[PDB]
RNA sequence: GGCGUAAAGCGCACGCAGGCGGUUUGUUAAGUCAGAUGUGAAAUCCCCGGGCUCAACCUGGGAACUGCAUCUGAUACUGGCAAGCUUGAGUCUCGUAGAGGGGGGUAGAAUUCCAGGUGUAGCGGUGAAAUGCGUAGAGAUCUGGAGGAAUACCGGUGGCGAAGGCGGCCCCCUGGACGAAGACUGACGCUCAGGUGCGAAAGCGUGGGGAGCAAACAGGAUUAGAUACCCUGGUAGUCCACGCCGUAAACGAUGUCGACUUGGAGGUUGUGCCCUUGAGGCGUGGCUUCCGGAGCUAACGCGUUAAGUCGACCGCCUGGGGA
C-alpha cells in the first residue's frame, strides 16, 4: 500500500493527545487539533513488512486468524477473512478460545452438529419451541463461533484490528508464541505486537484498506 | 550536596539505560572521562565525547543489544564515605570475569584484568557487567 | 529589608564600586546594618519569634562569611570586623 | 538487615566539634599501589613421606603464619600546599502572591445582662419528663444602653509558615518564598552527636477580665444499679499581661540535602510571545490535588512532591509482657 494511498482513507488520523500510551512517541509525526498524528513514512515500510511474513506464512500452508470485533467494522472483517480462505472472530472474543481450545473445540463441535442436523438431519418437526430455541443456541454460537468453526488447530498467526479493544486475543497469542500482526493506534500498547502497524483502528474506510490489502496478500500468497 | 559525581555517573548510566535512552550527558571532568574510556574500550557503551570548554559536559552513546541493555549491572564499590583499595592479588572479578572492575592505578584507570596483569593495585571504582 | 538607597550606600562603602554588590566585605557589613536595625525591632517584639529566627539567619549567614574571609585573608578579616566594630 | 501501616525518623529549626564535598593546573607523596630486605620462636593446623601389627600416637621436609617494620619507586584516586575556574551557594535591582510573625486601632451580626413601651399566662426542656424560669408580669415583640468573646457570607483536596500552627477590616514594625533580567563574590557547600532556640491543648504563679461554653460540684431523670450518657444550674478553665511547663495519633505514623528516571487530568501563583481585536492562542518557572507507567513492596499501596535509581551526613530498631 502506499503513502499516498493510505493519507486519503485517514490511516494517519489518531486519537487525541490525552488518550496516547507513550510508548507510541516513535510512529507519531506530532498531532494537530489535540489530536495525535501518526507517521505514514513509519507506517508503511513496517506495514508492508507485516504483509511479506504473512505471505511468507499463507505459502506454507498457514492458518491465519482475522480478529476485529468492533461492531461498526464486524462485517467487514468477516468478508475479508473469507475472501482469503481463512478464520476470523468478528464478535466478542471469548477468552480461552486459543488457551483453552481443547474446551472451546466442544462448542465448535456442537455448532456443526446443531447446523448439520438442522439442515440434513432437518428435523423441522420440533415442539414448536425447538425451532428457535435450537435456533437461539445456533445463532448465537455462530457469531461466536463462525469464523473459527473450520480451523481445525490453533491458528499460525494473528492479525487485529486494534491491540487495545482485542488485548485478550493478543494475550493467548503472546503465550502460544503465535505471531501477532497488528493495527495499532496511538493509544494503544505495541509491546505484546511482533509487527505492529500503526495507524486508526476505528474508520471504516481505514480499517477496510488494511484488511482489504491483507486479505489480497494472502490470496497471493496461497496462489504461489 | 553533589559529593559523589562518579555515583552520579554510574546512575545516570543505569537509568538512562533502563529507560531506554539514546544517550545520557553529565558535566563532565578527567576521571569521568577515564572512566567512560574503559567503559567504551570493553564495549559496554559505543562512544563519548565531551563539548565545550569553560563547563564541559560529558555525553555517552549508550547500546543497546536484543532489544536489552548491554549494561545488565552497574554499581559504586569504593565511595567517599568508604574508600576501597586493593592490592594485586587481591582484585576482585566480577561475574567470575565476565564483567568487570574499574581500578584506579598509578598508571592511570582501567581493568581489573588490565590491573592484574600489570602488577598493580588501586582504587576500586565500580563494577560493571 | 535595609532600603535600596542604604543598601547601595553600605556597597559603596565597603565594595570596589557600586557594583561590586556581592563582595565579601559587602555581604557582611549589610547583614551588619540589618541587625542592628532589628536590634530595634525586637527591643519592642520581644514576642515576634518568626521574624527572630530570620534574625538568628542573618547571624549564623554573617558568621559564615567572616570565617570563610578570615581563611582566605586574615587581613581582610581584622580590618572589615575593626571597622564594623564586632567580636568585642 | 532494617525504620509509611510489622520493633524503629528526635515535634520542629539553627548550629560548634566531626564526617563528606563541584571543576582545572602545578606541587607534595601521608593515605593507596609496587618491589627489595629483615622479622613474623618451636610446637599446633595443612600437604607429601617415615616409624609403632593398624589406628590413635610419634616423627622428616615443605607450605602456611594472610602481620609488622625499613629502604626504594609509581602518582590515577583520597589528603596537604599554592594559584585558579563558575555550574553549587550567596549578594545586588525591580516586581508578585500570601490567615507568615508582633503591636495599635476599628466594625457589624448574635448571645447574656441592665432600663423602659406593648402584651398576658405561660416559657424552657426531653424519647417522655422533672428540676428550673414567669402575674415582684416571664417567654414573645419593639426601643435604648453595658460588657465579653469570636469573626457568617468570601471559603475552595485555596494560601502562608521549620514545626506547633495562622482567617472580619485598617495602619505601623518585621521574617520567608517566587519570577524576570543582567552584574558581583568565587566552593563561601551538605549534614550535625553535644549545645541553643521554637513548640497545640490541658496544667501552674501573680494581677486583671468574665458574655457564651464548661472539668469539678449541686439538683432533676434514665437504670437492676448509673459516681455516666440526657436535662436545669454551674466553679476552675477557656480571654489579657508578664513568667513557668516542654508534652500529643507534636502524623505524610514517611529525617535533611543533592543528581537521575515514561504519562493524563486539574487547582494555585510568577513571567516571555500573539490581528491584547473574545471571557483566548503558543511557550517557561515556583507550589499543590487526583489517577497511573516502569520499578519497588509481605501485601496494602508508593509511583518525578517515590515507598523508584543513587550518593553525603544524622536519629533510631533488635520477640511480647515487665517499662
Ligand atoms: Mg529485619
Ligand atoms: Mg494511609
Ligand atoms: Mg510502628
Ligand atoms: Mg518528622
Ligand atoms: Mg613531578
Ligand atoms: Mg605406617
Ligand atoms: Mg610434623
Ligand atoms: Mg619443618
Ligand atoms: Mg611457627
Ligand atoms: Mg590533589
Ligand atoms: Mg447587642
Ligand atoms: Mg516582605
Ligand atoms: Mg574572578
Ligand atoms: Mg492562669
Ligand atoms: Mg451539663
Ligand atoms: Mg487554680
Ligand atoms: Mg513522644
Ligand atoms: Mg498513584
Ligand atoms: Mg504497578
Ligand atoms: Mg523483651
Ligand atoms: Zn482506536
Amino acid at each position: 500500500v502506499s503513502m499516498r494511498d493510505m493519507l486519503k482513507a485517514g490511516v494517519h488520523f489518531g486519537h487525541q493527545t490525552r488518550y496516547w500510551n507513550p510508548k507510541m512517541k516513535p510512529f507519531i509525526f506530532g498531532a494537530r487539533n489535540k489530536v495525535h498524528i501518526i507517521n505514514l513514512e513509519k507506517t508503511v515500510p513496517m506495514f508492508n513488512e507485516a504483509l511479506a511474513e504473512l505471505n511468507k506464512i499463507a505459502s506454507r500452508k498457514g492458518k491465519i486468524l482475522f480478529v476485529g470485533t468492533k461492531r461498526a467494522a464486524s462485517e467487514a472483517v468477516k468478508d475479508a477473512a473469507l475472501s482469503c480462505d481463512q478464520f476470523f472472530v468478528n464478535h466478542r472474543w471469548l477468552g480461552g478460545m486459543l488457551t483453552n481450545w481443547k474446551t472451546v473445540r466442544q462448542s465448535i463441535k456442537r455448532l456443526k452438529d446443531l447446523e448439520t442436523q438442522s439442515q440434513d438431519g432437518t428435523f423441522d418437526k420440533l415442539t414448536k419451541k425447538e425451532a428457535l430455541m435450537r435456533t437461539r443456541e445456533l445463532e448465537k454460537l455462530e457469531n461466536s463461533l463462525g469464523g473459527i468453526k473450520d480451523m481445525g488447530g490453533l491458528p499460525d498467526a494473528l492479525f487485529v484490528i486494534d491491540a487495545d479493544h482485542e488485548h485478550i486475543a493478543i494475550k493467548e497469542a503472546n503465550n502460544l508464541g503465535i505471531p501477532v500482526f497488528a493495527i495499532v493506534d496511538t493509544n494503544s500498547d505495541p509491546d505484546g505486537v511482533d509487527f505492529v502497524i500503526p495507524g486508526n483502528d476505528d474508520a471504516i474506510r481505514a480499517v477496510t484498506l488494511y484488511l482489504g490489502a491483507v486479505a489480497a496478500t494472502v490470496r497471493e500468497g496461497r496462489s504461489q | 550536596s553533589m559529593q559523589d559525581p562518579i555515583a552520579d555517573m554510574l546512575t545516570r548510566i543505569r537509568n538512562g539505560q533502563a529507560a531506554n535512552k539514546a544517550a545520557v550527558t553529565m558535566p563532565s571532568s578527567k576521571l569521568k572521562v577515564a572512566i567512560a574510556n574503559v567503559l567504551k574500550e570493553e564495549g559496554f557503551i559505543e562512544d563519548f565525547k565531551v563539548e565545550g570548554d569553560t563547563k564541559p559536559e560529558l555525553e555517552l552513546t549508550l547500546k543497546y543489544f536484543q532489544g536489552k541493555a548491554v549494561v545488565e549491572s552497574i554499581q559504586r564499590v569504593s565511595r567517599p564515605g568508604l574508600r576501597i583499595y586493593k592490592r594485586k592479588d587481591e582484585l576482585p572479578k566480577v561475574m567470575a570475569g565476565l564483567g568487570i572492575a574499574v581500578v584506579s592505578t598509578s598508571k592511570g584507570v582501567m581493568t581489573d584484568r588490565a590491573a592484574r596483569q600489570a602488577g598493580l593495585g588501586g582504587e576500586i571504582i565500580c563494577y560493571v557487567a | 529589608s535595609l532600603s535600596t538607597e542604604a543598601t547601595a550606600k553600605i556597597v559603596s562603602e565597603f565594595g570596589r564600586d557600586a557594583n561590586d554588590t556581592g563582595s565579601t566585605e559587602v555581604q557582611v557589613a549589610l547583614l551588619t546594618a540589618q541587625i542592628n536595625h532589628l536590634q530595634g525591632h525586637f527591643a519592642e517584639h520581644k514576642k515576634d519569634h518568626h521574624s527572630r529566627r530570620g534574625l538568628l539567619r542573618m547571624v549564623s549567614q554573617r558568621r559564615k562569611l567572616l570565617d570563610y574571609l578570615k581563611r582566605k585573608d586574615v587581613a581582610r578579616y581584622t580590618q572589615l570586623i575593626e571597622r564594623l566594630g564586632l567580636r568585642r
